[PDB]
């Protein structure tokens, strides 16, 4: 089999394996951290972002590329859309491909990309939340790069890299950057898209079985087997060990593959996100004693549903009272909706909440009363009149360059007491916040990330115990952060690597009917192993043989010969036969058989037996029997 | 030093640009690359030398120089051996069809079928179901009619689920841009729709269609009545898109019959009651799909409008919102074979209190066009209000 | 192997539904329910037939509950507390949440006119719950899955693998969508057996909009003379539909009656399972929720004797055993006021009198009763009809029925139908007797990938005809308990025994004057116009050879006019390496 590397960003997988005349892709995902090199995107903005100086660098210009890049006093930003980052599109056509297993709705993003208008045919199969969260994250998207759009108006640069300064300098392919995906897109790329559960066992065109098994990271996260009854390959992606919201690990049916694949640990390995999220609640109720608010930049659907539990729990311990919360975005109120329908998707301490009808997620109460509430914009009708200020504000995108979040950083930026804390890893925050640098605000980055550090990876992996192990080259590399297993192999794939993994078939499962098993007739050849012949006709029809029994007059009926036979046996049962008039030439390596009744010569080698001259019919047939009664056969 | 030379193809051909004089020399560069190569060696960097030299004639515009790379496709490929490049060439070449269709020489493209045509035998389930695609665009009419009609017919019993769909599609396909597809491929097609994988249903329906919109009046029992029944009795397919499909295939079987079409809606021999099955469907898809073709149906024939109007005027009450726009419009559509009538008209407005601005401007446009109720519709519509209404009043009173 | 059903409930009957399914080694229990109609010792299924006087748990390896319907899950607590079973308990999550709420109503409803609320609580502890389609892994060799049913929240059909015998259990299941739960759907699994409902048997229900008209038009126009409407539903099920369209028709007619619901936590229920609910209502969720209806109103006693005009929604269906009977008893010595049957009633029951055509009804201590009200059977059970049957039929392909939840009669005219439209064998099996089904062996083995595609690269020289055949053929070696089918070469390699092999040739003397040259030709022409079936070769050396003969020629002939032919054959082409010579001797 292979494998494709189709990505260069390790927080977004995407490979291709072929495992039988198929090729299916694993996990789809959309590289979203080269946004930070653009302008932010506002939605009705004053003279900040206008009037900005150009930036020329230093050696020959031109008339064109004058305006493309702008300086905000330390650094260079491009004026233009975000145009996200995208698997390769020529390693293999995305026609060729006939399966797509999505593990996260994070690290699906880019199925817009594939499905829509290549030549895509097949199937894309996930779990019921990973479609319905991920369906929320692509709409939110497109509702937050067309509310205030701009014009894609800067390709000069994409051309000259070596002339501009260190960031942006690094841009890793920059030519097939792609501005983004529209609504109907996401509407036909998810029609495409068939619901599968946990441990469904679903078979792929006759080929293998397709299994996902529940990695403990997101509502829906799953780790994906495939199966034949003489292999296993296992996908790893998501992978949380604490103990959290989502239905915990299924580390139990990963156990004898042939194959691990292992994508996706921490992007920020040294640390612990329980102190971590201390730490947020530490910071955020000092900043409300301080009659300062706080905005947490977040995903929609993520590690909030844990922020908003525990941010109560803090404040209300911390003597702090009547402190909202608004959630702020286009899809919060189905996200805050859809969160309570997936009792059977979550771990057993917020499960068990709906046996008695109560609301598993904390949240929903905090919406029947008004501690927290939703908007779909900061303009939307209904926020002016219910914004207070202390509070904390759980809003648009992490990565500062569209969403509501960039106003509340123009609104909020000022006031010394005000502050910023960034919970994603993906989104380095001293560059997310560089073009906002006059900014007096706190801006503390506590980061939470429950997937994997290396020290968890290694006990997994070593618990598991893999024949192969598969992984980038990146984690096979020095505080010794890094994956070793010395008693077993291990093969690294970089970015646009075609790999040829070890994995060779030598048996398959048929099947004969009982008639055909009845004729069997085993003979013992050694000490427990024995050998029998097998003829019949063939149905297969799908993949699915069928031995049938019955040029079909003679194969069916044929034995084969060993045990070479030694000197004393022919002539000696044959003499007695009737025919006692053996001529033997015992050559000093072979012997010859010479016979009076016709001329016949049976010539006898350690390794072959065979005659020349022959006659009249019932002359051979004597050879034939004296010959097979004392030779050993099948 | 094998895998330094992979890893710059495909850094190249992720860089290249075949749209941006020279392409004889690289052409041949690339031949050369090809023949150096050891059998047992790497096949993917001989995949990707022949999607480099394939994407370099999918953008030639000289009329000689596809021809020169379309004969480097026949000279590499015919003495291949690989399946896996095999395929693969299949493919660039069926790329390069696709791109062009006019540009080739009926020399070159009966050479180009031959040679997909050659790997039908030796194939590995991916060379044939590539050849098949190559075989399905590059045959001509009269010599698909003459020979690659039955050849790609034995294939439909093929071991393979994918080249059983492909088979299908190919037949299909040349059944498109004209070719006699034999009326005996019927039996064919049915047997065809009993496939365990909807990749074969999916094209098996499509030749039902096919063949009985074609040969409308064949017989064994009038081979559209027969298709009409097959088309029918696919709206309860276990896969939703096959359901989709047959829905919205049943309308355009436009001369079937009326002793046929009437069964539809009179409930209970598999077109009994398919389109009241169609319309209680679970899926909206399914359901708009039915109401568009019951609306196509009933358009040219008067007794059927006539007698669909019940279950149409049903589908007003539904809370899904584009099936009440399409039932609406539908209804615009047909209202000239139907008198309205008082208690059709109860439940009709009664759908005059919607919140979105799409519902209540069709169902103006639908009171315009069609034909004591006269006080309901002004009894109804002067509540709503209290633009559309005004040039919906001017319509009513001039009919 | 065979697989063996005795029912213990839902024979040629309806209710009390309980199987024992037996295949493979393993036991299984299917739906252990309970009787309404009866109270004696009969309302619960006798569990003496698996095991006289004592716990189960030795001889039931898992227990399978289709949905909350008491007569398919009422015997729960009773079977885990009273009898004893100490082991897992399949079925899906909202059964799970529900049961216990019917089962609680239920023994209120019992113990005033059995089991306890601790012994239901102790009964769900025992219970693992399952997910749609996913194959639960019990003890090694048995496998569960579980299939929408459609026909009440959180119903599934079950799919029972041991050893490569399959069963498909349908419990109760709708193949038509109504306005919340769509239809029924199982793939083509082909199960061995299929064991389906059919309380629907001998009809085709009209439609969708006939029943719905018919229904609103009749409380309509009952409602609207003064008259009173009682509808004996259950708290959760099938009550929540005729809430739901008669909310929706008197929120279009704009109606002011008063309609009540006689129960308060049973629509959050719904509202925590969305996810098991229809598309128009996953899509409407979030902003428009179908679970609270704001006409619907809570429901008093005083109420009773009001003289105005209501419909009320009342607590026990079939009007057996509680609030419904009341109403009924109050309301039934009067004209122009009825009652509305929406379901099936299980014989033994008032309602199953009252639709049998009575007009005395006895209740306990001598209380006689005119039933001077109208009364109007309808169908709002959601049950499959006998077009949704052959329908699952078709679907999933098996290779036997079973019919069990339903009247014999109706069960007799729907096999005879069977038979003769899909040719298959359909039992209906009495309650206490067992059915047995035989089922092929079908041995399986690990052939040899290469001895395949050697196989196939032969077979692909031609069209696939499937009217021709293909030929096979190996070496079936089997070490441990493991059977494989490999070539000679690698079979005979592995094992380290060397072949022997005996190698025949002959002279065969005829006579011609010219070249042998000649000879070797007229030889190949008479071979292949003779067995016009077999390879023939011939090699530029002057040799024959047929697939594994080779003939040759001695002495380049030294005597002019004879000719010596060497035929060389080996043992394993035996028959073609001597008929043919016969033929040789049928013409010289
Ligand atoms: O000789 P085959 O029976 O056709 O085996 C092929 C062949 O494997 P090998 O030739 O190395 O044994 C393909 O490799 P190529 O030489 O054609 O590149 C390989 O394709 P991959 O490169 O993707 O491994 C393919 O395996 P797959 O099942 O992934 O198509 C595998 O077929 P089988 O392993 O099924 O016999
Ligand atoms: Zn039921
Ligand atoms: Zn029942």
């Amino acid at each position: 089999m292979r494998l494709y590397c189709l990505s260069g960003d390790l927080a977004k997988p995407c490979y291709i394996i072929t495992f039988k005349g198929l090729r299916i892709m694993l996990d789809c995902g959309l590289t979203e951290q080269t946004v930070l090199n653009f302008l932010p995107l506002p939605f009705v903005q004053s003279l900040k972002w206008s009037n900005l100086p150009n930036f020329v660098p230093s050696r020959d210009h031109d008339p064109q590329m004058d305006g493309e890049l702008k300086d905000c006093c330390g650094r260079v930003f491009v004026d233009s859309t975000p145009e996200f980052n995208l698997p390769m599109d020529k390693m293999l056509d995305f026609s060729e491909v006939d399966v797509i297993l999505i593990s996260n709705y994070l690290n699906m993003l880019a199925l817009p990309y594939i499905t829509e208008n290549t030549g895509f045919k097949g199937k894309v199969y996930a779990t019921e939340p990973t479609l319905q969260i991920g369906r929320f994250f692509l709409e939110e998207l497109v509702d937050y790069i067309e509310v205030s759009p701009k014009a894609c108006t800067a390709r000069l640069w994409k051309e000259k890299l070596h002339l501009l300064p260190s960031p942006l300098s690094e841009a890793f392919r920059a030519k097939k950057w792609r501005t983004i995906f529209s609504l109907k897109d996401v509407q036909g790329s998810l029609s495409k898209v068939t619901i599968m559960g946990y441990d469904e066992k679903l078979d792929i065109l006759g080929a293998f079985i397709a299994t996902p098994v529940s990695s403990g990271y997101c509502l829906g996260s799953s780790n994906w087997v495939l199966s034949t009854a003489h292999e296993k390959i296992c996908y790893v992606s998501g992978s949380s060990t604490l103990t959290t919201h989502p239905r915990p690990i299924n580390q139990s049916a990963l156990k004898h593959a042939d194959v691990l694949i292992m994508t996706g640990l921490t992007q920020a390995p040294t640390v612990n996100p329980d102190t971590k999220l201390g730490e947020l609640c530490m910071n955020v109720a000092l900043t409300i004693r301080n009659n300062g608010s706080a905005l947490i930049p977040c995903y929609p659907s993520g590690v909030v549903y844990d922020l908003f539990e525990c941010l109560t729990q803090n404040l209300e311990n911390a003597g702090l009272n009547n402190v909202p919360m608004f959630f702020i975005s286009p899809v919060a109120d189905s996200s805050l909706a859809y969160s309570n329908i997936l009792a059977e998707w979550l771990s057993s301490a917020k499960q068990n909440k709906v046996y008695l009808p109560d609301d598993p997620f904390p949240h929903a109460f905090y919406l029947r009363n008004n501690k927290l509430k939703h908007y779909n914009h900061v303009f939307s009708e209904g926020f002016s009149k219910d914004f207070r200020q202390p509070c904390v504000v759980f809003c648009g995108h992490p990565s500062l360059r569209f969403g509501d979040a960039v106003h509340f950083i123009e609104m909020w930026g000022n006031n010394p007491n005000n502050s910023i804390i960034f919970t994603e890893p993906d989104f380095p925050y001293l560059q997310v916040l560089a073009p906002f640098q006059p900014l007096a605000m706190k801006a503390f980055y506590c980061p939470i990330d429950t997937s994997l550090n290396y020290q968890q990876a290694n006990k997994l992996i070593k618990e598991l115990k893999p024949n192969v192990l598969v992984i980038p080259e990146a984690y096979t590399k020095p505080p010794n952060l890094f994956i070793e297993q010395p008693d077993k192999k291990i093969i690294t794939f970089k970015c646009g690597e075609i790999i040829r993994l070890p994995l060779k078939r030598k048996l398959d499962r048929i099947y004969i009917t009982s008639e055909l098993a009845q004729k069997i007739s085993p003979k013992e050849v050694a000490a427990g192993v024995t050998f029998s012949t097998l003829t019949g006709v063939l149905q297969v029809k799908d993949k699915v043989h069928c031995i049938q029994p019955c040029k079909e007059d003679v194969l069916k009926n044929v034995k084969y010969e060993y045990g070479s036979i030694d000197v004393d046996a022919v002539m000696k049962k044959l003499a007695q036969d009737g025919f006692s008039n053996i001529k033997l030439d015992r050559t000093g390596g072979a012997l010859t058989l010479n016979l009076v009744n016709e001329d016949t010569v049976i010539k006898f080698e350690d390794n072959e037996t065979h005659i020349i001259c022959g006659g009249k019919p019932t002359t051979r047939l004597k050879l034939r029997d004296t010959i097979m009664k004392c030779l050993q056969s099948f | 030093n094998s895998r330094e030379l992979l890893e710059l193809l495909v850094k190249i051909t992720d860089e290249i640009s075949y749209e941006d004089g020279e392409l004889k020399e690289v052409a041949s560069k690339i031949f050369q690359l090809y023949q150096l190569q050891e059998r047992d060696s790497d096949t993917s960097i001989r995949v990707k030398l022949l999607e480099l030299l394939s994407g370099l004639g999918c953008e030639c515009a000289t009329e000689q120089a596809l021809t020169m790379i379309i004969d480097y496709f026949i000279f590499l490929l015919r003495k291949e051996v690989s399946q896996k490049v095999l395929a693969q060439g299949m493919m660039c070449l069926f790329r390069i069809g696709e791109r062009r269709k006019h540009m080739l020489p009926i020399s070159y493209k009966t050479q180009v079928a031959h040679l997909a045509k050659e790997q039908l035998r030796s194939g590995s389930a991916h060379t044939q179901k590539n050849a098949m695609l190559v075989i399905g665009r590059f045959a001509t009419k009269m010599e698909g009619e003459r020979h690659y009609v039955w050849k790609l017919a034995f294939y439909i019993d093929s071991q393979d689920s994918s080249v059983r769909a492909q088979a299908l599609h190919a037949l299909l396909t040349l059944g498109e841009r004209g070719s006699q597809l034999p009326a005996v491929l019927y039996k064919r097609a049915v047997e065809a729709m009993k496939d365990d994988y909807e990749c074969v249903r999916k094209e098996a329906l499509q030749l039902v269609f096919m063949l009985g919109n074609r040969h409308p009046d064949y017989i064994l029992l009038r081979m559209i009545d027969a298709a009409f029944s097959k088309v029918c009795e696919a709206l309860c397919d276990l896969s939703l898109q096959i359901r989709v499909l047959a829905a919205e295939l049943l309308g355009g079987m436009t001369a079937v019959s009326r002793e046929f079409l009437h069964q539809t809606l009179d409930k209970k021999s598999g077109a009994c009651g398919a389109l009241i099955h169609g319309l209680e469907d679970e899926f909206l898809e399914v359901r708009t799909a039915a109401v568009a073709s019951m609306c196509k149906l009933a358009l040219s024939r008067p007794d059927f409008a006539v007698t669909s109007l019940d279950f149409l005027v049903d589908m007003f009450n539904d809370e899904i919102e584009d099936v009440r726009l399409k039932a609406i419009y539908s209804l615009t559509a047909i209202a000239k074979h139907i008198v309205l009538r008082e208690d059709q008209l109860e439940i009709m407005l009664g759908s005059l209190e919607d919140y979105s601005v799409d519902v209540r401007e069709g169902l103006h446009l639908m009171l315009g066009a069609c034909r004591t109720c006269l006080l309901m519709v002004v009894q109804k519509l002067l509540d709503v209000l209290a633009n559309s209404t005004y040039a919906c009043m001017r319509k009513i009173g001039q009919k | 192997p065979d697989i063996k059903i005795t029912p213990l409930g839902a024979g040629q009957d309806v209710g009390r539904s309980c199987l024992l399914l037996s295949m493979g080694g393993k036991n299984i229990m299917l739906d252990c329910g309970m009787h309404m109609g009866y109270n004696d010792e009969r309302r619960f299924p006798d569990f003496s037939y698996i095991v006289p006087e004592g716990p189960i748990t030795s001889h039931i390896d898992c227990v399978i509950i289709s949905h909350f319907h008491l007569d398919h899950c009422g015997a729960l607590p009773y079977m885990s507390e009273i009898v004893g079973y100490t082991g897992p308990i399949y079925m899906t999550h909202p059964t799970k949440a529900i049961a216990p709420i019917l089962l609680e109503d239920m023994r209120k409803v019992a113990v005033e006119r059995f089991f306890t609320t601790q012994m239901i609580k102790d009964c769900m502890k025992k219970v693992i719950p399952v997910t749609l389609h996913q194959s639960m892994m019990v003890d090694t060799d048995l496998e569960i899955k579980a299939y929408y049913a459609g026909h009440v929240l959180g119903a599934a059909m079950f799919w029972i693998k041991v050893g490569s015998q399959s069963v498909v259990y349908t419990g109760d299941y709708n193949m038509t969508p109504d306005r919340h739960l769509g239809a029924a759907w199982i793939d083509k699994c082909r199960p061995d057996l299929l064991i389906s409902e059919s309380t629907y048997a001998t009809t085709i229900r009209d439609s969708k909009r006939c029943r719905e008209r018919d229904f609103l038009k009749k409380v309509h126009e009952c409602v609207a003379k003064g008259g009173k409407v009682l509808i004996p539903v259950f708290a959760l099920g099938r009550a929540q539909e005729l809430c739901i369209l008669l909310e929706t028709y008197w929120e279009r007619m704009n109606l002011k009656y008063p309609i009540y619901f006689a129960l308060e936590k049973a629509n959050t229920y719904y509202k925590m399972f969305i996810t098991w609910t229809n598309q128009k209502i996953r899509k409407t969720f979030v902003h428009r929720n179908m679970f609270d209806f704001k006409h619907i109103k809570p429901f008093d006693k005083a109420y009773i004797d009001n003289p105005g005009a209501m419909v009320v929604f009342a607590t026990p269906g079939m009007l057996h055993a509680g609030l419904s009977l009341q109403i009924f008893k109050k309301w039934a010595p009067n004209e122009n006021n009825m009652v509305i049957m929406p379901g099936y009633c299980v014989q033994g029951t008032v309602g199953n009198k009252i639709l049998g055509g009575a007009k005395k009804v006895e209740f306990e201590n001598r209380q006689v009763v005119e039933v001077k009200m109208a009364v109007e059977y309808m169908s709002f059970s959601a049950h499959a009809d006998a077009k949704g049957i052959m329908q699952l039929i078709q679907n999933c392909e098996p290779k036997n029925v079973m019919l069990v939840h339903g009247e014999a009669g109706k069960m007799k005219f729907l096999r005879s139908k069977i038979k003769d439209e899909f040719n298959l064998e359909t039992y209906m099996p009495a309650n206490g007797e067992t059915c047995v089904i035989s089922t092929p062996v079908k041995i399986p083995v690990d052939a040899s990938v290469s001895l395949l595609k050697a196989e196939a690269r032969s077979y692909n020289a031609q069209p696939p005809d499937p009217k021709r055949r293909r030929l096979i053929h190996g070496v079936l070696v089997m070490k441990d308990n493991r059977i494989m089918l490999q070539n000679l070469t690698d079979a005979l390699k592995e094992i380290g025994i060397n072949r022997h092999v005996m190698r025949f040739t002959s002279k065969v003397k005829m006579d011609d004057s010219g070249p042998v040259i000649r000879t070797s030709e007229r030889l190949k022409t008479l071979l292949e116009e003779k067995l016009a079936g077999w390879t023939v070769t011939m090699q530029e050396n002057g040799s024959i050879a047929i697939e594994s003969v080779e003939v040759k020629v001695e002495e380049d002939e030294k005597d002019p006019k004879q000719k010596n032919i060497l035929i060389s054959w080996t043992n394993q082409d035996e028959d073609i390496g001597a008929y043919i010579l016969n033929v040789l001797q049928n013409m010289c």
